[PDB]
């Protein structure tokens, strides 16, 4: 996809990471666990439903047909009619399908996005203290606990907390 | 090997699918439809109003009063009004019916008539006014439409005959009338005596005239003559004034417009059942909270949008993307 | 800790909104609103040209020569025309006016008449033509449409009444003519003694024709007789014959078109004031560069494209985001 | 946003840059400062003014109503017309919102990014000469005066030259 | 200084452009034309079936059978028919043609007619049928519209004339008829000899009448007066009936409809040559298998869809950028 | 544009890679040369080929004008026949040049983040293995003979396997 994540460097879904769209998977001593990003899902959720809204809202005062009857001798008028009936019929038709595939493309690649934004998020905070494993994995160069994951997962990372031991892990 | 944090995304068993520009056929996690497909089937009441069956009449067949039309002699407000593609029962005595799609795109913003009784028969007193044809027979006699009525000579005379009614009935009135044109000049002199007779209607904004056509023609319903209707709607406060030297259908009735609003003639062979909806088609009823649909595009009531399409389904989910 | 570099993004005091697909009420740095909702409440000359002001007149009123529409005998080039939505003046001697609606439908391409004395009335030498009625009285006394002519009976006869003009004018030329329809006998006999009579028109392309009609009708400004209008457009170097036993309302002038253009006739209950604008609506005068509105959708004029809208915003600069 | 800088890893804007819409604030002994990108800037107002133009100039052989009249016989003609002009007005004024929506979306991705391109391009060329803050800063490994600012700020940035002492500080 | 890898794209020789919302005039490696701009200027065979092609002949001209158009007396199943501006041949003895353009909409739904001699002019007996007009003349000497009988007086009477016709044909069948409006007395007397004429028409359910209008008027080739045309399109196993007591011009013949389907009649002053098509328009003929063309928007076939576009390119390569 | 990598970092095009939409050059001992990567390629071809039939799919109910003539008594249901034929077709005009222009601008973009992902892919599979140089181009810090460079352009370069040489001789 257009952001290069969703079956992209981060290859495949999660099965069972059941409470959002996106977020972590951890490893430590203390065990391993899916966890969703509340605030990143949330965000994508709050867009999507507002999209849907504004793809219906667009189109509430479209045409609308209105039966009416014609003589053998105005067969013109008649053909008009109909012409004008079916002319807006195709035209709001046209409205409706190109819009939904057109947003439909945009919507998965908002997905998309906010996959690499929430990566790119954690790796620009965790910087050097982690090897970038380039399959949307991080490993630590210091033992990252439950409480140090908890902090990378709320956007409250202390880099420089773990910069001195991180450093000499990696050098020795 | 050290500890490890890992940034992904959601998968499920979900195998909605939906398009794009760029690529058709994607599986997403999840997904809207946005598109109604289904009906009831049935032709039900609107908002609890039921629609007028005409059954085997035609709007003409009612408002002139043909004698197969006598359920319909006096009828409730309605919603809708549901008319066969081709009725049996319309002009019994054959004949035309004058600017007749107008009239009937005036009953889609009518919802309800009080008919009243503005040139009562019994005033004729100088014409006979039992005349009727087999064309319209009941129980084997003839007869004639119900709303109308057929002057001939009495006494062996045909006297201008007037009459005039003053619309103070506070609405404006639907009202009928027609000129018969004979077969035949046998015809002519037995019902009417006169010859080089005619119909005058006048309103104050209305002036039409007729001089009856004596001429052999097909017979349609028995008939070789023809009955030509015309209509006008009159004005509140407004006066009309007939006059006629013979062959002069003159109404009895008018129609008072009682009730104004959204409503339509829908075309169906079916019938009324025991159904409520917001929303009819004539293939169906429509419950739903959908934005669109796709059933029919003639609907009466609070309805989605009609597109011709057959399918809308909205991403709202990622990619559903196979685990590893 | 050392020397360091920064890249971001412009920020100010901007409030202004825009509404996206996914996120409504966006503040942002710059914006273009595209769309203009003012004009300025009055009825102005268009491009230095002013309107025809019909004032009480209709356009029957003004064509035929009401006399309460003499202001109106001779007018110069318009832009547009002002008609009000129920004129008071307008067939002062009641009737109708047939095809009026495309009458009007091509004075909208239409800019100026020049009004020429096709028929002198001094010309229907075995004719009375001062003719009038209370109908449309002047000062008390009857008169007549100042650019018609009522023909009636002199010596006690009406011979056939044959006037014919050849269009020499350089122009398609618009002819009124119109035909009696009195309410009884006694007034046929008085006007024109003759009975069974007739009003024929004819040119290279049209032939009409009628036989007047006798009848009681309600009255209208105290009349129950009716004149019937008509019209032609009369193509240059073709004659318009007319031929009549009684009954004829004879055209003196015809109205040849000197000037084409678009133009449009604007209903208002207002008065033109002493304002220039390239964009007139029945509200207001539009003067802007925005190339939408929402004022009104029947403009005249150089004018932004209407659409429904109650607001449209072009987001041109970045969100607005706080500071830190 | 869809690129993640803009109210994103750069958290907010700049009330004081006021000559454009991206752009630099450096610090360094000399003193400190805010500066326009005029490259980037400039770019980004063409393509703008291009689109307010082609959104505008799509619309404007765009539908007309024209003044007709009908008379009490020709309702359903009358009703035929009023659909018609309607209709067209509709369709017209549903072009016109979805367009402005559509591509306002756009423009502000646009911006973002343009902020993200020009991040890129400068952290591309300082390489490991600085350090990443993650804040939309890079601090220098080497001292980086007025005429080395200026010449990152226009693209002219020499690695080799500052390559010996930059490793050495980086290290030492 | 070690081993490299480079990321890099395709640049080439191409000078295509495209325009985005964003930048316009921008060069891509590859592109996709989807207008389509030529077409080869002739009017040819549409799928093999030529048109019809009237030459100086109108529709009226055609169907009449004025002697000018004896080419078209029989013609076989056409593709579309081929229409003058101005045809010079039309109503060779001058009139009018009701509901015409109404008759040229048949005309899109029809593809052929088969000619059926439905009146036989030998079976009327009482009256003269050889009359004809110096307005229609062949070889310096009076005739008439080929389709079409003339009745007027023999042996000095006119006795009521009546015919009828019952389509057995099998499918609906277009015929006309006229009434003839004089000049003057002297023509009404020496052609029908009867005065206070009328021609009646009756089916099931047409019954239009007329009576003859005897008035001056223009002379157009060289008559003042006038043949008013009608027509009625006879359904399967109804019956048209005429009666007239003077001035009927009878048809001979009726057009039974003999093939359906999507036709047109296309407006060009040209001439068909000896090509092949899918897809017809008035300038030429369109060969292509692009999804638009800008041609014309009035095309009868197999086409493109039309747009008033300039330039329709879609970019499907990348920006084409000079190597470094 | 978008990505930034067309007229980008990346600065010009390859008139010597003539068989693909992107690719590689490659520079060792054995030789240099061009080679397009097929599967991004592909990938792209498909995509276009998809949008174009999508555009013109979504056109083929568009309006078409019908042949009908008015007497000089129907001036308006003329006008009003010819408001409506060509209201249609400026509708359709709208829709086909505004569809052509929206794809367009989305046609470039997408080849744009198609090198953009190409790059970013092979970057996350080399690591620390090779010098970024900032042009589009990665420099090795171990010999990488034709076979390893085919690795690398079939996405089946091994990390662990040059792991140790590079790092010895990033750090020497
Ligand atoms: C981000 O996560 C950290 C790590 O869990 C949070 O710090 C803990 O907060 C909870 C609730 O108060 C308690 O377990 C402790 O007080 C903290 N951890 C320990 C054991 O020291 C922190 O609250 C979060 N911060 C934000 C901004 O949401
Ligand atoms: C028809 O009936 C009305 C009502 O009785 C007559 O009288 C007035 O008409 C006006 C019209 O606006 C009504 O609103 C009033 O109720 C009536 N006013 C009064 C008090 O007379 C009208 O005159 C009648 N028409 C004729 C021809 O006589
Ligand atoms: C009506 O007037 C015209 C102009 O005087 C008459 O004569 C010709 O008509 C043609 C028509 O094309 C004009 O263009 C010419 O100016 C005239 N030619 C000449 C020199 O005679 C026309 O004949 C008149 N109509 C009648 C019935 O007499
Ligand atoms: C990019 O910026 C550098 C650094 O300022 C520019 O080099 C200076 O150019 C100006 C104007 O000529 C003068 O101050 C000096 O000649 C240069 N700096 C010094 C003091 O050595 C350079 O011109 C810019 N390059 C481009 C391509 O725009
Ligand atoms: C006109 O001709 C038809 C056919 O000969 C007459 O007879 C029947 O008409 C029906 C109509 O549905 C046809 O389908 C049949 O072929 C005929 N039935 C039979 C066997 O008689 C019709 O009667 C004729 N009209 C008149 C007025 O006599
Ligand atoms: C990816 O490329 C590598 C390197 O070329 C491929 O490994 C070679 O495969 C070919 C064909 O079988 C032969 O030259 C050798 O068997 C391999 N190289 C040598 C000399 O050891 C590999 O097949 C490719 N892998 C995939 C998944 O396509
Ligand atoms: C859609 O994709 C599924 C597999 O995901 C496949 O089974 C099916 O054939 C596809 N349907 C269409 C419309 O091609
Ligand atoms: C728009 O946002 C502002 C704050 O930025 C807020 O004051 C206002 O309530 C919002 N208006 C709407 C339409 O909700
Ligand atoms: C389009 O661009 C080319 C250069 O790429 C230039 O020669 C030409 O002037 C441009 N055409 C237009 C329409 O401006």
């Amino acid at each position: 996809g257009l952001f290069g994540a969703i079956a992209g460097f981060i290859e495949g879904g999660w099965q069972g990471m059941v409470d959002g769209w996106y977020g972590y998977h951890h490893s430590n001593d203390q065990g391993s666990g899916y966890a969703a990003d509340k605030e990143s899902t949330q965000k994508a959720f709050d867009g999507i439903t507002n999209k849907v809204n504004s793809v219906i809202e667009k189109m509430n005062t479209q045409f609308e047909a209105v039966g009416k009857e014609f003589s053998n001798l105005e067969r013109r008028l008649e053909n008009l009619n109909k012409k004008m009936e079916d002319g807006f019929l195709d035209v709001w038709t046209y409205n409706a399908e190109l819009l939904v595939l057109m947003e439909n493309e945009r919507t998965l690649d908002f997905h998309d996005s906010n996959v690499k934004n929430l990566y790119d998020k954690v790796r620009m905070q965790l910087r050097d203290n982690v090897k970038e494993l380039g399959n949307g994995c991080f490993e630590f160069y210091h033992k990252c606990d439950d409480e140090c994951m908890n902090s990378v997962k709320n956007g409250t990372y202390d880099y420089p907390k773990y910069e001195e031991e991180s450093k000499l892990n990696r050098n020795e | 090997p050290g500890d490890q944090i890992c940034i992904g995304y959601h998968a499920n068993n979900s195998t909605e699918k939906v398009d794009t520009i760029l690529e058709r056929n994607v599986t997403v996690t999840h997904a809207k439809d946005i598109l109604e497909k289904t009906h009831n089937g049935k032709l039900c009441k609107l908002n609890g109003i039921p629609p007028l069956e005409l059954g085997d009449c035609s709007i003409a067949g009612w408002l002139l009063g043909n004698p197969e039309c006598d359920r319909l002699l006096s009828v409730p407000e309605w919603s809708y009004i549901m008319e066969k593609e081709n009725p049996r029962d319309g002009l019994c005595y054959p004949g035309s019916f004058n600017d007749y799609e107008e009239l009937k795109h005036l009953l889609s913003s009518v919802k309800h008539f009080e008919k009243v009784k503005i040139l009562p028969k019994d005033r004729w007193t100088q014409h006979t006014t039992t005349g009727g044809s087999r064309a319209c027979a009941v129980s084997g006699n003839p007869s004639f439409f119900r709303n109308m009525v057929w002057l001939t000579e009495k006494g062996s005379n045909y006297p201008v005959a007037k009459g005039s009614y003053n619309n103070t009935s506070g609405e404006q009135m639907l009202i009928i009338w027609g000129v018969h044109h004979p077969n035949d000049e046998t015809e002519q002199r037995t019902l009417y005596q006169n010859v080089g007779t005619y119909v005058s209607v006048g309103t104050s904004t209305l002036n039409k005239r007729s001089t009856p056509e004596i001429a052999t023609r097909p017979k349609v319903n028995g008939q070789g003559g023809r009955m030509e209707f015309s209509w006008t709607l009159l004005d509140m406060w407004d006066t009309i004034n007939f006059e006629s030297t013979g062959n002069l259908i003159a109404p009895e009735y008018g129609f008072k417009i009682s009730k104004r609003g959204s409503s339509g003639i829908m075309k169906t062979e079916g019938t009324l059942e025991n159904c409520e909806t917001k929303c009819q088609t004539p293939l169906g009823a429509i419950n739903t909270t959908l934005p669109f649909h796709n059933v029919h595009p003639l609907t009466i009531g609070e309805c989605p949008k009609y597109v011709k399409s057959e399918k809308l389904v909205l991403a709202t989910g990622l990619r559903n993307v196979p685990q590893i």
